[PDB]
């Protein structure tokens, strides 16, 4: 009886542990795109802040 | 509170240090058991120069640094290394001042007399502790697991031991000592990986091989219809994600690895496997206690992890025991830390108090006194 | 025995979801920090190349 | 001096020396690293308002629409030279293979760029797709190219030398005088 | 005669393949490993549009035309390409039809069980020979030198192997493969020569620094007081003279470049060298078997001939062996030819012609057969 209590339960936390995992790695990925997606405007910004102070 | 807050264990592994407050459900500290010597002369920026490098720093900056492993098999084999390590234990690690605490230590089997009296020498004489003790790793296991009588398969990185114990003495002549371990299971994994066509090639290629045996890694019971298994191909393979996307695949031998316990010729073995050392362990002892023995197999170690494992060796001894027989494995699921859980809970105790070493007993009796 | 080994893997999965959400949390959070710290740098870039096509 | 070629080759003369130095400014102002380099000639065709007119030290309007970017396609493609080498990004990438394994996660997510030719705008997203199609999936690649790039390596010994910490590393007559030149040799 | 005459010896390698006749003293024939592709389309004056290159035409032509090497460290890696080496073998070099000879090929060290049924899969259904035999490339090293216990040191153009072989079989476990060899050190020397202020810059300077390796390079037996005496600048020097006028002196980095085998941190290499590997192969090996390795360490391949390799050995080996034994490191002087020699003799040999697996085994029992 310990046993399908046990089981049970287990299968649950490891539905759950899947979903949040899944929910990581999609936060993770939409991140080092936006972490990226800086660089280039940053970096297209020290440049766009250079030629003005130039020109 | 004195010394029941206070008491200290550290189990010495030939791969890892084990270490934390007597009390504690497991350990404080885990971490290898390199020491690190540079190769080169030169600085990480911020810091100065470092003689020395142990545990995880070793092994993170290991290009630079001549590696070194103090016990070889379980055995101390340099002190010099050695009480550096310690050193790491209490100072970084635990960060508590040793000679204030009472230190459990471990030992080996058939650890030289010499050896129980040289690192006593050390923790009192160099460390000054309060007070030591230095327990037998297959008999913190058994305690840990409740009982005193039973026969413990011992097995970690670098060795594996089967220690009959009864009433608690550890029985010396029926004690088996089998140099083939996880380190050695690690290599032939990488091989058979290699051989299923692939490439491990820089040092974060290496040693992930190594989590890939501690995640992936089975015991099959009947390991025959189980290569038969692998051909007529079922949803038996298990694909891995490297450090980068590269997925892994690895089916079949995921358990051809832990099969090398049982057959020790898989790498050019000539010794006997893990289930025919328990059980010639097991007749080389007194006829009456062997019933005691065979119910009563007591697992510990990381090697022993892989699942499946008692199964495995539980219809392996059934059929080399005679019928009228009661086999019983036992393997708990904090096994890996079985030796040191079970010292814990002796250092903790009551009652233990009294066979701690003082430095009144030693500085009375020299290094003999905690020999026994 | 089919129950030390249920149990001691439900524990283990446990271990796991609590450790994954945990790092999911954290990388969420490191975010809004992330795409947020952006929407400063961007604007200060529309301004920024206007005023030097304006020189 | 491809450019050099390829504006001749567009029927023209660089003749007297105030016309070759300044084709030098043309790839300094009008060139470019296009990312899909491929329909990008294609677009050339279609002719599109991508052409690229610069006056000359006299009135000599010259143009320029397509070859603009022929040029930087020259440090991806060395075989637009003659050259059998390989290119600047598989090169990135064969160092990074010859490296220590546990090091090329670092490597990938900081590739610095440096030096005058490395300023030709697009160079940065040209080898961060370049570099991504030619490393493992599970990787971070990561092209730091900052703007003042053209003087990295000068900027970097500014602060470095000017820095509370480095005094103790400057060899001084006092070394070299009782060394000889070995001491700062390393 | 039938097939007295009539075997051949192909001996496939990474860099070379070697081809001939069984009974020959020689390869009858030695070629390069390549498989030209043409980059352009175009022709030669007076032939036709060529598909593919291969051998000495794909080297010749090497500007035009996208060169592969079929063999990577010794193992098959392209079969497309390799069935066009072998093809090249039979029709061109050796002019004679596959389907009426006998053909013994050689396979590597721990080649895999696939591979050797692959290529017999291909040689009796694609090249449709009578008879035919894979040999392990160190065991017939061995033999030609007479004996059938030793261990062989064999290095060619991308491997280095320890291949321990006892009374015939070569032992698995104890085989150490070292993937630095003729090819890498060929880079090596490059460098160190441009770093004495020199230039291989059009590939007629690229392709004679392997001819100067080859010519003028060294092992020198303390290399030590070598380095030493190169700086007392002795008549230690040795000038080539390039395909013009040109006459470049190398005089101290002849030996800097075998130096290499010994210390592969002279190449960002971690793993150990050449004298450790063949140590380790033997501390890896039966302990009865131990004094019969030692007193033959029979050394074959192309990168093994630069002069005083065995001297080094020699020493190398001896001041890491136990005094107790005897040390013997026989190196013959047709050695670049060991493996195909071997094959001569064992193929032209009497008793040979019980293990020839014939288009009868095959047809009858699948690759299975031949794989032993």
């Amino acid at each position: 009886d310990k046993l399908k209590e046990a089981e049970t339960r287990a299968e649950f936390a490891e539905r759950s542990v899947t979903k949040l995992e899944k929910s990581i790695d999609d936060l993770e990925d939409e991140l080092y795109a936006q972490k990226l997606k800086y660089k280039a405007i940053s970096e297209e910004l020290d440049h766009a802040l250079n030629d003005m102070t130039s020109i | 509170d004195e010394d029941e807050t206070t008491a200290l264990v550290c189990d010495n592994g030939s791969g890892l240090v084990k270490a934390g407050f007597a009390g504690d459900d497991a350990p404080r500290a885990v971490f290898p058991s390199i020491v690190g010597r540079p190769r080169h002369q030169g600085v990480m920026v911020g810091m100065g120069q470092k003689d020395s490098y142990v545990g995880d720093e070793a092994q993170s900056k290991r290009g630079i640094l001549t590696l070194k492993y103090p016990i070889e098999h379980g055995i101390i084999t340099n002190w010099d290394d050695m009480e550096k390590i310690w050193h790491h234990t209490f100072y970084n690690e635990l960060r508590v001042a040793p000679e204030e605490h009472p230190t459990l230590l471990t030992e080996a089997p058939l650890n030289p007399k010499a050896n129980r009296e040289k690192m006593t020498q050390i923790m009192f004489e160099t460390f000054n502790v309060p007070a030591m003790y230095v327990a037998i790793q297959a008999v913190l296991s058994l305690y840990a697991s409740g009982r005193t009588t039973g026969i413990v398969l011992d097995s970690g990185d670098g060795v594996t031991h089967n220690v009959p114990i009864y009433e608690g003495y550890a029985l010396p002549h029926a004690i088996m000592r089998l140099d083939l371990a996880g380190r050695d299971l690690t290599d032939y994994l990488m091989k058979i990986l290699t051989e299923r066509g692939y490439s491990f090639v820089t040092t974060a290629e290496r040693e992930i091989v190594r989590d890939i045996k501690e995640k992936l890694c089975y015991v099959a019971l009947d390991f025959e219809n189980e290569m038969a298994t692998a051909a007529s191909s079922s949803s038996l393979e298990k694909s891995y994600e490297l450090p980068d996307g590269q997925v892994i695949t690895i089916g079949n031998e995921r358990f051809r690895c832990p099969e090398t316990l049982f057959q020790p010729s898989f790498i050019g073995m000539e010794s006997a496997g893990i289930h025919e050392t328990t059980y010639n362990s097991i007749m080389k002892c007194d006829i009456d206690i062997r019933k005691d023995l065979y119910a009563n197999n007591v697992m510990s170690g990381g090697t022993t992890m892989y699942p499946g494992i008692a199964d495995r060796m539980q219809k392996e001894i059934t059929a080399l025991a005679p019928s009228t027989m009661k086999i019983k494995i036992i393997a708990p699921p904090e096994r890996k830390y079985s030796v040191w859980i079970g010292g814990s809970i002796l250092a903790s105790l009551s009652t233990f108090q009294q066979m701690w070493i003082t430095k009144q007993e030693y500085d009375e009796a020299g290094p003999s006194i905690v020999h026994r």
